[PDB]
């Protein structure tokens, strides 16, 4: 099957395309492979290790630092409104 | 984020140890007995068991 020599050169072109293709498309696989340390690797690839799973590890903690903090000074002023209204209802 | 995990794992650890001690300071039979521990200590040492 004689082609013309535009033809064979689209056509190797084509070939080199799709080698790259397939190549990208390992790569960006291997960034989703969830595989860290479970195939052989010891690179983290992004996954709930770095997601949720981590993250949240995190942020399940965080709160005792940043919230807890708020939460007492607004528990505290809670009781003083409530002392507050009583102390205003009661003694009028 | 592992060393972020990290350094709030040390502040649980610190807090946890608070939180006991704490408990322990609550108590005032223990303290009224490390206190009469000290003052025998000073008139007496050699007494642990005591």
């Amino acid at each position: 099957h004689n082609l013309s020599p535009l033809q064979q050169e689209v056509l190797d072109k084509y070939k080199q395309l799709s080698l790259d293709l397939k190549a990208l498309d390992e790569t960006i696989k291997e960034l989703n492979y969830s595989q860290h340390r479970q195939q052989h690797s010891q690179q983290e690839t992004v996954s709930p290790d770095e997601i949720l799973q981590e993250m949240r590890d995190i942020e399940v903690k965080i709160g005792l630092v940043g919230t807890l903090l708020k939460g007492s000074v607004y528990s505290l002023i809670l009781q003083r409104k409530q002392e507050q209204e009583s102390l205003g209802s009661n003694s009028k | 984020c592992k060393s972020t995990n990290s350094i709030l794992d040390s502040w649980i650890n610190i807090h946890s140890q608070a939180g006991y001690i704490h408990k322990l300071m609550s108590d005032q039979t223990y303290l009224k007995l490390i206190n009469d521990r000290l003052h025998n200590e000073n008139v007496n040492t050699n007494d642990e068991d005591g």
